[PDB]
């Protein structure tokens, strides 16, 4: 219904949930950018498996929710770019019209306050050393700041068999 | 017994032919299932992209205390003007004859208590753009209550370009500037005929 | 609607490299990013898999040409009396000056597609011992497969 | 194994032959029904015309 | 009675354009109205639909020739070091001086037949860098269809 | 009636092709059963060899 | 795994002998031990049976070439006006200078395989009477059979 529980975590919105630090959307902010899995390199048990195993493979489900009242205006564009080119769990605090080609889900405070994106593993090799970058851009400015919460759930994750192989 | 006819040993850049391999007997790196395979270019021009009509150049400005006035007005020439940088107009630049129907969409971003009635008028190819709300309302048009519907999706008729404008029927009722976002794409009947450089 | 297919849109012969030899040698590391009219159409897809057809045109001004292909990870020739030219492992074509040669390298990569990536290199010499020859190589992408459409580059 | 016979690489203006297209993979402007299609020249010389006799 | 057929009456190779290049370039906008012996037979029909076969003959006097076709609505070359010559979209043929090339443009028009109408243009250059070559292009109309017989022109 | 396409009379070292014999109508020294025939190189790299480790 | 097959590993065209004639002659006793890159791969097998394909390339610098094969146990030419050149028993090929010839000697031996062995000899002359031509012969082993793997040579 509205209480998705995954592993030892529980979230309310409409394999565990890692909630990154809540960002403050002020009227002059350009947006934010989080490379994956780099945003989870320090994130408990995932950060340990990611460092310990030489190669890995993971999908992600990103829930971006902006807790606010029904009085605020403005809209954010949450877009995931595969293989973005020229930070940790703190992200990168910051043509645009063409970014809609990439999987996206506009949040518009007038109508919506949540966006959910299921990201599959996208690479030119089946397994790789631990790739995609999530960006949150405020398009229409905020008229009354408002908190932005990013929740990443890595799912369907596999890692290499080496260091666990017996030589007999 | 054979005879060589005219045009022998000529090199036509567009002549697709079989040829001997430099390194035969080589098995190349296997093919894996990467999602989102693009089979035809006509399937990626069909996705909505923002129109740089006016970050500030994608926001169509709406202001209070203005009635019977015009919000925006544009030609529909996909080759040049506001459409040039959109994915549709940046891929119609590689073909001489673009012929088909389009999808024009809008979204209001102001507060939830705000309301206004905006009329989105379509002027067909060959005619002159409207200079009054009456001219716009008399021709093709959709009256759109912004408060009731956040998003309005138009479908421009078959073309091979016409004008398209928006007018305030009622002034903006702001609660105690706001913006429209415009998007463009092409319907599945849109063709693309002759290549260019 | 056959002109919107990716074999029609990307699979056409363009001039990728133009060099000049003397009677000594020139090697070009294969990079389709050098031609901005082919790179602008190819860099709207992340990954792309394609075989290739190289059609080399040699013209003289004031003879035989040895255009040798070099597989990825193999050394390039450094002089005009090197041992790489006589080496059996690297393919080569010997054609007269004024006409054209044509060969077809298979998809040579390490990953299942190129990400816009070692395609190899071509080295060119004229074999005669004891005139300036202009070499134009035309590349045509074959059996193309694309997989993630990107935003087109504006700058 | 073939041998080129006399008259090879000659250009006869009246030799009707197939040839490669400059621009292949192009669908040209469709064919519509225009009335009065002339199939043979022998069918338009059969119509009466005035004689400039005087 | 095969000689009264419109493929026999109009479909035969005549010399449509004759130019001369130097070692710089010449572009001819395709117009079959330039040859008065082909225009006198073609302007007795209002509308006509036909594909084409261009046979280009190059002869020298005191080398390679790049005869490039240019599709309707595409720019023509202005110099002999332009970017139109290197452009991939426009087809081209590279043949030696003294023999002949042959290609076949499809029916290129906007309406379903030409009304005696943008056929395109051919540009000619000689590729060698640092002799006068005479170019004769012979056009043959193919798969012809005619549709309204007119009065023959007297003046 | 044929037309020679680009890359005619070129010599590719890796182009495996049939060719006429210098001396035809010659029966060469017969084939005898020598043991240990190596069919693939991948079957002789599979045998243990000492490592010059020290 | 087609590249580990002995027809793929040993059966590829390499430059086995390079000589120069004048307008007088040169004879080379066939020995694939002269090329150390082919001998290093061939001397890891005791016995080997293979037919052959010789592709001879002739290039001039400042004409016809008579490359005659000589079967095992037959005399070689000693001058450029000898009787061995006119002899019918020994095969020969007459090709113009600048292009290439190609023939295919069968497995010529006395034992059922060569032990790394009389392959014969090739003699080269230019036929014109009253320029320096460089001859490159490329040999390709065909239908190869190997039979006792040896330790690879280190010195």
């Amino acid at each position: 219904v509205q209480q998705i529980t995954l592993g030892n975590s529980t979230i309310t919105t409409q394999c565990r949930f890692y909630t990154l630090d809540s960002k403050t959307w002020t009227t002059g902010s350009k947006g934010w950018c989080w490379k994956l899995p780099d945003a989870l390199k320090d994130m408990g048990v995932f950060g340990q498996n990611m460092f310990f195993h030489s190669l890995g493979r993971s999908g992600y489900t990103v829930h971006v929710q902006c807790n606010a009242t029904k009085f605020h205006s403005g809209c954010l564009l949450v877009v995931v770019i595969p293989e973005h080119q020229l930070p940790g769990e703190r992200g990168i605090d910051l043509l645009l019209g063409n970014l809609l080609i990439f999987p996206h889900q506009f949040i518009n405070l007038r109508t919506n306050n949540t966006a959910t994106i299921v990201i599959p593993y996208i690479n030119s090799v089946p397994i790789d050393s631990m790739n995609v970058s999530l960006m949150v851009i405020p398009i229409a400015p905020l008229t009354v700041s408002l908190p932005i919460t990013v929740t990443i759930a890595p799912m369907c994750t596999e890692f290499s068999g080496i260091r666990s192989k017996s030589i007999v | 017994p054979t005879t060589t006819l005219p045009g022998s040993g000529q090199f036509l850049t567009t002549d697709d032919r079989q040829s001997p391999s430099a390194l035969p007997n080589y098995e190349p790196t296997p093919r894996i299932h990467i999602p989102g395979k693009v089979h035809n270019l006509l399937e990626i021009i069909q996705v909505d992209t923002l129109i740089p009509m006016n970050v500030n150049s994608y926001l169509i400005p709406l202001n209070a205390n203005r009635q019977n006035e015009q919000v925006f007005g544009t030609n529909l020439f996909i080759g040049d003007g506001v459409f040039k940088t959109t994915l549709l107009g940046e891929i119609v630049q590689y073909y001489t004859h673009w012929s088909g129907s389009l999808r024009f969409s809008l979204m209001y971003t102001g507060p939830a208590l705000s309301s206004a009635k905006l009329i989105l008028a379509y002027t067909p190819p060959g005619a002159r753009g409207p200079q009054d709300r009456r001219e716009a309302m008399l021709g093709t048009h959709v009256v759109w209550d912004i408060g009731l519907q956040s998003t309005i999706v138009m479908t421009i008729p078959w073309t091979s370009a016409g004008f398209l404008s928006c007018w305030y029927q009622t002034s903006l009722i702001l609660p105690p500037q706001v913006y429209l976002l415009s998007f463009i794409s092409a319907c599945p009947d849109f063709k693309l005929r002759l290549m260019k450089d | 609607g056959s002109e919107t297919d990716v074999e029609c849109f990307l699979g056409r012969a363009a001039c990728v490299h133009v060099t000049e030899i003397q009677n000594l040698f020139n090697d070009w590391k294969i990079n389709l990013s050098s031609l901005v009219q082919l790179r602008k159409k190819l860099e709207l897809f992340t990954y792309v898999r394609f075989d290739s057809e190289y059609t080399i045109l040699a013209t003289a001004s004031q003879l035989v040409v040895q255009a040798m292909y070099v597989p990825p990870g193999a050394p390039n020739p450094k002089e005009w009396d090197d041992y790489t030219w006589q080496s059996a492992s690297n393919p080569s074509v010997f054609f007269k000056v004024g006409d054209t040669s044509r060969f077809s390298v298979p998809y040579v990569g390490l990953a299942s597609a190129y990400n816009c990536n070692h395609m190899g290199s071509m080295a060119f010499r004229i074999v005669n011992e004891h005139t300036l020859v202009k070499i134009r190589v035309y590349h045509r992408a074959k059996h193309v497969e694309a997989w993630i459409p990107r935003a087109p580059r504006a700058l």
